[PDB]
Parts: C-alpha cells; structure tokens; sequence
C-alpha cells in the first residue's frame, strides 16, 4: 500500500471522522466518499461488500478497520476509456458518435447502477456539456472529460 | 496594548478600588458590586482574586483582563468563517442550518453550549444574520 | 396500414428466467428461485405458485427480441417451448404462417380469412421469401422462380395431420399458380365428392411458362367407409332405384346424414354438370353413378345359406347389366356370414375400382399432347400417426412417412453443405438420411415385414399365428428396430417399430386379408363379361405389393424434383378458430418433424453470423483488444473460445448450438458493468469535486466553534460580569 498512500489515507480520514462530529470514527455510511477522494471510484456494490452502510448512524469505524477497506477497494476493478466507448457505441444507431441529451439521461438514470436526477444535471452542468440545435451530444467528448477529473 | 481600552480600565479600576488606595481588595470588590446588582459570595471574592498572584494594583488587573481577551480572531475573520456556509452570499444562515452544524458537527456543542448561543442569536423569518451576530459576540 | 396485410404482417434475466414443463401448457414461463443438488424451485410467473423441477428438465428461453418471429431459425432458442410459443404467439393474432428454416408452417384457421384474394397474390408475385411477409404464396411463388431460373421440376408435400389444412392450402397453391385451367379446377368437385386416398398432382408447363397439361396419382383408397361410419335429379332416381331417403341404407347412415353446410341437392347437379364438361358419354356417367347406387343396393340384399328375397338384389345385377340369376348364385356357393362380407368385398371393390377409374379417366382429359418442359407438382397424403390401436393400416402410412422423412433429410443434407461449401467451413463429414435406413429396410427389404407378409397371403393354410411366428422367427434379435411389445384405451400390440417420430406398437390381426382381398372370383367373371360398358372395363383383363411399387415410383419422382413441405397443424380438437390446445400442437412437433429438423441443425451449425453484424454486437466483449473478420477472430479469440463450439467461415461466422444464447448473456453481463463503472467514474469525479469546499468549512467551523465559547466562558467570568457593570 506504500507508506505515503497510507499517510494519505489518514490525510482524508480526519477531514471526515471531523465533520461527522470529530472523535477519531467516521461513518461507514460514507467510507465510500472517503476513498472516492483518495482518487479510486468504487460501485456501491464494492463498498457495501468491504463494509459500507446504507444510512448514517448505522455504524461508525476508526481508522485500524478502515485501512483494510482501501486494501479492498483497491483491487477492485475500474472502467478504461475503450469499454466506456464500446458501451455507449451499442446506444448509436448513426455511428457517428452522437446521443441524444434524452436517452443519455437514460443510459445514466436507467440503466446499471442508477444515478439520482440530480447527480446528472450536475455533472452535465459542471463538464459543461452541451447539445446543438437537434439536441444530440458528441459523448465521446462527454466520457473524456469525466474521466479527466474535476480539475484537469 | 490599545489606548482607549486602557483610559477605560483605570477609570474603572477607579470606581472598584473604593477605599482609594491602589489597590482591589475583597471589599473592594464587595462594596461597589453591592452598590450596583447583586454582589458574589465569599467562595466567588476569594478564587476571583487568587485569580491574581500578587496584590492588584492596576498593573495585575489590566495583566488578568489582557490575558482573557487574548487569543481572539478578527471580525472579519469570523464573519468569513460564516459567509463560508452562505453560498449565495445573502448575509444570513438558515437557522436550522447553523444549529445542526454547530449541535453535531466538528467539535460538538452540547445543548446548554447551544442555549446559551442561541438565546442571544438574532434570528427572525427563519433566517440567523450572522453579520449582526459576529458584531454582538465581537465589538 | 395497408389492408391487403391485415392478418398477414406481424403488428427478462437469462439466468432466471426459463421454461419448465408443463400439464396444460406444455411447458410454463418459470423463474428460477433456488437450486439444491437436481432439485430446482422456480416460480410460475403466471399464477405466481412455487414448484420444483429437476435441473435437466428445464429449457432456456427466447428474449422479447422474437416476439412473434416470421422466421424461427432466427430465434436463439428453438426448443420444443419456444416454438409452440411462437406459433401461439401469431396464431391468436390472425398470423397463421411462419417459416422455420426451409419450412413452412400452417396452423388450421378455422375461419374464412382476406389473405388469399387477388389483391393480396399481386404483392406476392416474384417477391423473395425475405422481402414479404411468410405466406403459401411465397412458397408457391418460389418454387416458380425456382423451376424457372434452376430449369429444374418443383415439388410440394403438404403434410400435417388429418383436419389440419392439407387440402385447403393444396387448392390455394394451385389457385395461385393460375393466377399468375378450368378443368383442372373442376377435378376437385368430383374427386371430393367420392372421396381417403393419398394424391399426388403434377402440373406440367410449356415454352412460354404456360399450362399445359397435367396428371393425377391416388392412393390407398379406403374403403371401409362405403358400409360403416361411426356415430356423427329426379329423372335419375328409377335409373339408379333409389328412394330419395338417405337414412334408407345401412352403408352411409350408420354416422351423420346431413352436413351444416353442405347442400347435396346442389352438390349432386353440380358434380352432375361437372361430368359434362370433362366430356364424359352419358352412358359413362350414367354407368358411374348407377354402380355407386348398386352399392347402396349390394348392402340391401338380406339373407337367411339361401336368399331372403331377390327384389333388391334384381336392381342390381339390372344396372351391372348382368344376369341376377347367375349373381346370386355365384356369390352363394362360388366355383350365411361369408356371403354379407363378400357382398361388402364387392361394394368396396367396385368403388375402388370405380374411384381408380374415376382418376385414370380425369387424368386422360388433362394429358394433352402439348409441349412439355417442367412441372410442378403437389403431394396431399398422410403424415406419422399413432392411436390407440394401430393395424396394417398405419403400417402403411408410417412406412410411407418413413420414405419420405429420408428425402426431407436428404434435402437438408445436401443444403446444409452447400453453406459449408460456399462459407468454407471444413467438414466433409458424412451424409445424414443414414439412421432410419435401418426401420425402412425392416418393413421393406427382401426378407422385411411386408414381404413376410406378402409371401404369407398365397398361402390359403396361414393364418394370425403363423404370420406373427414367421415374424419374430425372422427379425426377433436380428434387427433391433424390431422389439417386443411393451408397456402403455391402448388396444392389443403384437411388436413395436421404433419410427423415426415416435414407437409403434402394431397389433397384426387380420392383416392376412387386409392385405389380399377376397371378392369371388367368380363375380369377377360375371361382371367380366356384363352389358354396361363401364362395369365391363372395371373387371377386364397385394396392397402391400402395389404400394412398395408405388413409393418408389413417388420417390424417384420427388427425388429429381426441389423440396418444398408444408406442415399443417390441427391448434385444437374443437374446430373453433384462435384457440390452441397445447398437448394436441406439441403432439404433432415431434411426428411433424420440425423437431427432427432442429435436432438435425443442432448436430452442426445452426447460428451464422455476418462479421459485419458480429462485431456490432459482441465488441464490447474484449475491447481491450480492438485496434470485421478479424476483429471477431480478435473477440472470439480474447474470450479463449472453444474452437470446438465455433467456426471460420469466409463472410460469416458459425456458432455450435446454444453458444450465441450464451454470448448474449456475457455480452449483455459485461454492457450493464461497463455502465455501472462509468456511472462509478461520475460518483467519484462529483465527490472528488467537492473536496476543496471541505477543508475551508471545516476551518470556517472552528473559528465560529472555538471562538463562541471564548465569548460564552469570557460571559461566565465575575471580573467581566462586574466590569460590564460599572461601564456607565
Ligand atoms: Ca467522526
């Protein structure tokens, strides 16, 4: 795991175990959003499976459980650029990579692990991603930025 | 130090030091209060001044009083800690907001610690201007 | 939109969800709930009740992507469950036709529909089965386009059960080839009037793609009808000495008299008109239907062995033209009961006799002399069936099934490995109407069945026993397709045929007489030399031996033709249009072949795929190694394919059985994680973007939480308590 990354670890760790009321735990409920920070973006699938919760509350863990649910989240498998353009190929009648905003929304409300309305009109809003006057989308830009970050 | 809040002191210092002779006593204290409001009782006279070292000429006073209001961040620097929660930059925080923030977030209030803030607090139409509140708590 | 298509064009987890066998239905849209060992637990999706099922006898399914399929060798699954949906599926929709590879199939209407008018045969006309709608027209239609271009005879065997639509849809494709004469059309009036016997029609063409001419072939005329049927022109009637009263003779009202429907008053001046026109003398026609009466008189003829009178058995040798005397006394003592049953030989023998003339002479006004090139002809007789009694009859039939089962197969043998052969797939292999050789050289080969039997009849002596002895005696352990009788209304069984559809247990009682007849030779004489010039001809100058003639005869036929079979289908029992009886539909899936034809496909390649449209479909299944044929070979090759359960092909690709079933669950698994990640991707970018806003409040929170308690303990100090106080 590299010493610097378990500094890192810690780094987050208090940022958080803070804002839920500072006492050395934090909720399980969030040790997705934790490691989200440290780079990873596990599914919901993967951290219920390490030791996630639905809600807040339910449980609490201090920093010696935590360091084995990144040793987790970490061999779990992430989404390279070629899958995210085959996929999203299948949804491409023209060929020409287009979509529109629409069935996008639908691809990303609908279908696999669903995403809230809200976490769509964010990052459509925060990529700034932007339809033409037939309102259709050139998702292969859309992808490449997601996957750049927030701050490229 | 400042200036005008030292011209207070001693005026003050004055007023306190009855028996006119440079010096706070636990009569000193006990007149004038009594002469005022309510006055403490001995346990409250006797720990307030142990309070300072030595005899209190005007010179340990003002080193106790000092030694309070030190450690102390600037008006702006606190009314910025606030406008940190007031995205919309509208002066004002949602009454609800702040109370969670400050009852189980950080370094947890406790409820007393949250009556004794907000029975202060200017709060009216749901909204707690913390502009207002950082003048009250500050200058 | 269009009217002429109205009853013409067509308007899930795949691990859960599957078909488990059914009472009612046949089989029943199930969803898995938990295994253990064998025993699986599903649920009925329909009522939502619980059952268990062994793991080996559950059948994967189709997805909603073939709903309603015209063409079924299309679907992913094509077991028993899937087919019966599909057909069900159209078949309460009106959609009666659906392709299943090289076959067509027919479900029984049971109600008039507007598919076959003009209007519809001219959408019809030279259009190739994929470019419209399924319809017996495009059969038709391509088996013209066939003959034509191929230059080459074309052929139809309409099979399916009886009641099915055989006869229906025989008419329909000649009534289309016509479209695109009149007697030909008048033969039926006159062949359905007399008659259970098997046809075969070819229609032959001329230079210019025109009729001109044609033939007729019957077989196997019953004949048990004429004096027994289970329950359910005055001028003429001194010329035939009938009283108008149907429910007079014993031979035709034993069953129904009357038919909802059918008008015999019309029927009979109809097919009386009929006769004219096929230019037959009226002594002929009189000579036809005065023989046909004798019938009704031949079985009114009682007796005591001495006679009972001679009034009705006057009439008789009257319009036979021959001396009543010398009949009566040649069928009482030939040179009580042996007498009624010979009447009946006779009755049955005339008909016969009478039907077969019929043909041969309807056959005559249609061999014209004209220019023949090809032809095209149409086969109406009788598929696979098992009763609960089978005798010489079914026999028979199966026998002729079984003939027929090797040509179906052969065709597909041959089809099969032009694809092969055209693709470039490597697979001599051997040829497949091979299994089957084994049950038609047990019925027909020099020392077989039949010829026992054939061999048995001359001999006066034999009887029941001796023919089932010298059976046994013969193929008991020498064959394995001969197998005594085994475990079951099913009536007495003697031994059991493993057939092609299915095992029959034969039971050969009679079969010594069935197969020989037995009229007097003696009123074969009188009637040899009577007045009527028709009655003369008929008696001028085995069936088991006439029928092997016959199949090879119908064989080496079919086998210089093109195949084409049209499967017909009896949905239920009631005769009322739109309803499906399951158990009766799956019956026939089996004894109709279309089971042998997906157990034949499934012994190679049944799924083919273009490159073009493979890797469309299955990339994202190893995108991780995409830089259309060699993609495929790329995907198939990440995936450490089997090459066992796949091959090469030039343009396209050829997938085992079931494997294509099982790429679209990858294929699919692997589309909805790709989807999750990148779903995954945006809930770590959101939360990742909101990671500065973090740090800054949680300052901006110690500020305010440290610094209000200064202001709250610096409140709960004396010394500033009672400084506040003395401000003023
Ligand atoms: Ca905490």
């Amino acid at each position: 795991l590299s010493q610097d990354e378990i500094d890192d670890l810690k780094d987050v760790f208090e940022l958080f175990d803070f804002w839920d009321g500072r006492d050395g735990a934090v909720d399980a409920f969030k040790l997705g959003d934790v490691c989200r920070c440290l780079g990873i973006n596990p599914r919901n699938e993967d951290v219920f499976a390490v030791g996630g919760t639905h809600k807040m509350g339910e449980k609490s863990l201090p920093f010696e459980e935590f360091l084995p649910a990144y040793e987790g989240l970490m061999d779990c498998e992430q989404g390279t650029f070629a899958d995210y353009m085959e996929a999203f190929k299948t949804f491409d009648r023209e060929g020409q990579g287009f979509i529109s905003g629409a069935e996008l929304r639908h691809v990303l409300t609908a279908l696999g692990e669903r995403l809230s309305d809200e976490d769509v009109d964010e990052i459509i809003k925060l990529t700034d991603l932007q339809e033409d006057l037939e309102g259709n989308v050139k998702y292969e830009d859309f992808v490449k930025k997601v996957m750049a970050g927030p701050y490229p | 130090l400042p200036q005008k809040q030292i011209q207070e002191m001693k005026e003050a210092f004055s007023m306190i030091d009855v028996d006119r002779d440079g010096f706070v006593s636990k009569e000193d204290i006990k007149a004038i209060s009594e002469q005022l409001g309510r006055a403490p009782d001995d346990k409250e006279l006797t720990a307030m001044l142990k309070e300072a070292p030595g005899p209190l000429n005007f010179t340990m006073f003002l080193s106790i009083f000092s030694d309070k209001l030190s450690g102390t961040d600037s008006e702006e620097t606190i009314r910025n800690a606030f406008a940190m929660f007031d995205e919309q930059e509208t002066k004002k925080l949602n009454i609800e907001y702040i109370k969670d923030l400050l009852e189980n977030m950080g370094d947890n209030f406790n409820k007393d610690e949250m009556r004794m803030t907000f029975k202060e607090a200017p709060v009216e139409g749901g909204k707690f201007d913390y502009v207002k509140f950082t003048a009250m708590i500050k200058g | 939109s269009d009217p002429d298509f109205q009853y013409l064009a067509v308007d899930f987890d795949g691990k859960k969800n599957c078909w488990v066998p059914d009472e009612k239905e046949g089989f029943a849209s199930a969803e898995i709930q938990s295994s253990k060992g064998d025993e699986i637990t599903v649920k009925i999706v329909a009522d939502s009740s619980t059952r268990t099922v062994k793991k080996d006898d559950i059948q994967s399914m189709n997805p909603p992507k073939f709903e309603k399929l015209e063409d079924m060798a299309n679907m992913t699954y094509l077991n028993e469950a899937s087919v019966l949906y599909n057909l069900r599926s159209r078949y309460t929709s009106g959609l009666i036709y659906t392709y299943s590879g090289l076959f067509c199939i027919a479900v029984n209407p049971y109600r008039r529909l507007p598919i076959y008018t003009d209007s519809v045969i001219a959408k019809y006309r030279g259009k190739r089965k994929t470019e419209i709608p399924p319809h017996l027209f495009s059969v038709a239609d391509n088996a013209y386009q066939n003959m034509v271009t191929d230059r080459e005879n074309q052929s139809c065997l309409i099979t399916g059960e009886s009641g099915a639509g055989k006869t229906e849809n025989t008419k329909k494709v000649i009534m289309y080839l016509a479209k695109v004469e009149d007697q030909i059309i008048q033969a039926n009036p006159v062949l359905e009037a007399y008659g259970r016997f098997g046809k075969f029609i070819r229609i032959h063409f001329g230079p210019t793609g025109k009729i001109a001419g044609a033939d007729i072939e019957t077989y196997l005329l019953e004949k048990s009808r004429v004096t027994y049927q289970q329950s359910a022109i005055p001028e003429l009637n001194d010329v035939m000495l009938v009283t108008p009263d149907s429910g007079l003779y014993s031979f035709i009202n034993q069953g129904c008299l009357t038919v909802d429907n059918i008008d015999d008053v019309e029927e009979f001046k109809l097919c009386d008109e009929a006769f004219d026109i096929l230019g037959f003398t009226k002594e002929e026609k009189q000579s036809m239907f005065k023989c046909t009466a004798s019938i009704l008189h031949m079985g009114e003829m009682k007796f005591k062995a001495e006679s009972d009178g001679t009034a009705e058995a006057e009439k008789v040798a009257f319009l036979c033209g021959i001396n009543a005397g010398d009949l009566l006394k040649a069928l009482l003592k030939p040179k009580m009961n042996q007498v009624v049953n010979s009447v009946g030989a006779l009755a049955k023998s005339l008909y016969d006799r009478m039907f077969n003339w019929l043909v041969r002479r309807v056959n005559k006004t249609l061999d014209t002399k004209a220019k023949r090139n090809y032809y095209i002809g149409v086969l109406d007789i009788a598929g696979f069936e098992i009763f609960d009694f089978n005798s010489f009859e079914q026999l028979c039939i199966n026998y002729t099934n079984e003939r027929l089962q090797q040509f179906f197969n052969h065709h597909m043998f041959i089809l099969e490995q032009e694809e092969y052969k055209k693709e470039g797939i490597a697979w001599e292999f051997i040829d497949f109407g091979m299994d089957l050789q084994m049950c038609i050289d047990l019925i027909e080969k020099p020392m077989g069945i039949l010829s026992i039997l054939e061999e048995e009849c001359m001999f006066p002596k034999a009887d029941d026993k001796s023919f089932q002895d010298k059976l046994y005696q013969n193929h008991m352990g020498k064959n394995r397709m001969f197998t005594k009788p085994g475990k079951p209304n099913q009536g007495p069984a003697h031994f059991e045929l493993h057939h092609y559809a299915g095992n029959v247990p034969y039971s050969i009682t009679g079969w010594l007489e069935k197969n020989k007849d037995p009229i007097n030779e003696n009123v074969v004489a009188l009637l040899g030399a009577s007045k009527e010039p028709l009655v003369a001809e008929l008696f001028k100058a085995t069936i088991s031996a006439v029928h092997r003639e016959s199949l090879n005869k119908l064989m080496k036929n079919l086998y210089s033709t093109h195949p084409h079979f049209v499967r017909c289908i009896i949905p239920n029992e009631l005769k009322q249009p739109g309803l499906v009886d399951a158990e009766l539909v799956l019956h026939q899936l089996q004894c109709n072949g279309v089971l042998e034809g997906i157990r034949i496909c499934r012994k190679g390649f049944p799924s083919r795929l273009i490159y073009s449209e493979f890797k469309q479909r299955y990339s994202i299944l190893a995108p991780n190694a995409i830089p259309g044929k060699t993609v495929s070979e790329k995907i198939l090759a990440g995936l450490q394919m089997d090459p066992a359960e796949y091959r090469l092909g030039t343009t396209k690709v050829f997938f085992k059985a079931g494997v294509l079933g099982n790429l679209e669950e990858m294929r699919d698994e692997r589309l909805s994680k790709i989807i999750s990640m990148f779903q995954a991707h945006i809930r770590g970018y959101l939360i990742r973007k909101a990671y500065k806003k973090l740090q800054d409040q949680r300052i901006g929170l110690s500020v305010i939480q440290r610094n209000i308690r200064k202001w709250l303990v610096l409140r709960n100090w004396q010394w500033w308590k009672l400084y506040s106080k003395v401000k003023p």
